[PDB]
């Protein structure tokens, strides 16, 4: 987690940014993860 | 124990009820309006027509 989050995720362009989103989420469908219910469950957290 | 079981059952049939809890909405298309613009007749009129 730690090297999770010590990424440089801002300011990345390209290709790389597909690889850091195939890295950080293996197995999401993104278009699946923008609702607010997949962001409230996906991460354990409520909604509000 | 058992009657503690019962109750989950319960709360559980209530929730299924319920089913899936209303997200409200606080980012919206609601600007901040003047009171002056939000109590306008025509905004009353062409609700109504």
């Amino acid at each position: 987690l730690y090297n999770i989050l010590t990424e440089d995720t801002e300011s990345l362009t390209g290709s790389d940014l597909e690889n850091s989103l195939k890295r950080n989420f293996p197995k999401v469908k993104i278009k699946d993860l923008m609702t607010l219910d997949a962001l409230a469950n996906y991460y354990e957290l409520p909604a509000d | 124990r058992d009657t503690l079981n019962e109750a989950k059952m319960w709360y559980m049939q209530a929730l299924g009820l319920l089913g899936d809890k209303p997200v409200s909405i606080f980012s919206n298309g609601w600007e901040n309006p003047s009171l002056s613009n939000a109590a306008d007749k025509t905004q009353a009129k062409q609700f109504h027509d």
